[PDB]
């Protein structure tokens, strides 16, 4: 017999990237090449399969640094981390294949799936 | 607020 | 130029309680009289205007433990802390008092303000 | 998806 607030939460998740954006309560560094993103490991869990098997791994859950795999586009990465904190995706025809590739290694099918789509209408 |  | 997923803040949600309810990455345990609540700080910033001036504080952001007033009825917060990684409140005849003045206290004006409705529609 |  609950009443829900249709805005809560995306009004949860524009709090959650005003913290990112202060570097507030942020508990990991994530290592893309030469470039650094700091997050909340909560929030990559909540949006990336990968990073919930990382954080649930008994020794990784504490570590405060993350380096991902070398073939990750730091670009792609910011792309997808801004998505995961706003629900926004800046997908453009220079950079689909990067960010494509990255959701596919963080674990983010939706992403995936529209990147696909979109590859799909311009062949 | 909705009935959800 | 962005495209949105519109499900994104919601499928965000539903994961930030699941850490709740398997204990994951909780980093603050509010104690309400008798009762103890584990959270995370960074969604109970987001939802309330009181959380966010205690975990903004220089001295009380690291504390790992919260005592509410003890005027605060501990099922009222449960509703209240349920309502913010949901987006769905409990709200009945026998718990709106309590409920209306937790979140005065919590400084969560939307659920006042819903609060406020059902009692003059009631008199 | 959607145009927001
Ligand atoms: N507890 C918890 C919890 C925290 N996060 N999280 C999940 N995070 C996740 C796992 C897989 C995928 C995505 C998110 C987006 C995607 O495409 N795949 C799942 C569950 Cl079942 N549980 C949790
Ligand atoms: N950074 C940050 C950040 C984290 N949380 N947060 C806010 N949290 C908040 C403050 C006041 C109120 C509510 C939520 C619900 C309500 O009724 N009042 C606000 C801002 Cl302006 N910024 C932030
Ligand atoms: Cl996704
Ligand atoms: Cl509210």
């Amino acid at each position: 017999s609950c009443i829900q607030f249709t805005r809560h939460a995306s009004d949860v998740l524009l709090n959650l990237n005003r913290l990112r954006s202060r570097d507030i309560l942020t508990d990991v560094v994530i290592v893309v090449s030469r470039e650094q993103f700091r997050a909340h490991k909560t929030v990559l869990m909540a949006c990336s399969g990968l990073f919930y098997s990382i954080f649930t791994d008994q020794l990784k859950c504490n570590l405060s640094v993350i380096n991902l795999d070398p073939e990750i586009n730091p670009e792609g990465f910011c792309i997808l981390l801004d998505f995961m904190y706003t629900s926004r995706l800046n997908l453009r025809e220079g950079n689909i294949m990067a960010v494509m590739a990255t959701a596919m290694y963080l674990q983010m099918e939706h992403v995936v799936d529209t990147c696909r789509k979109f590859i799909k209408a311009s062949e | 607020w909705v009935i959800p």
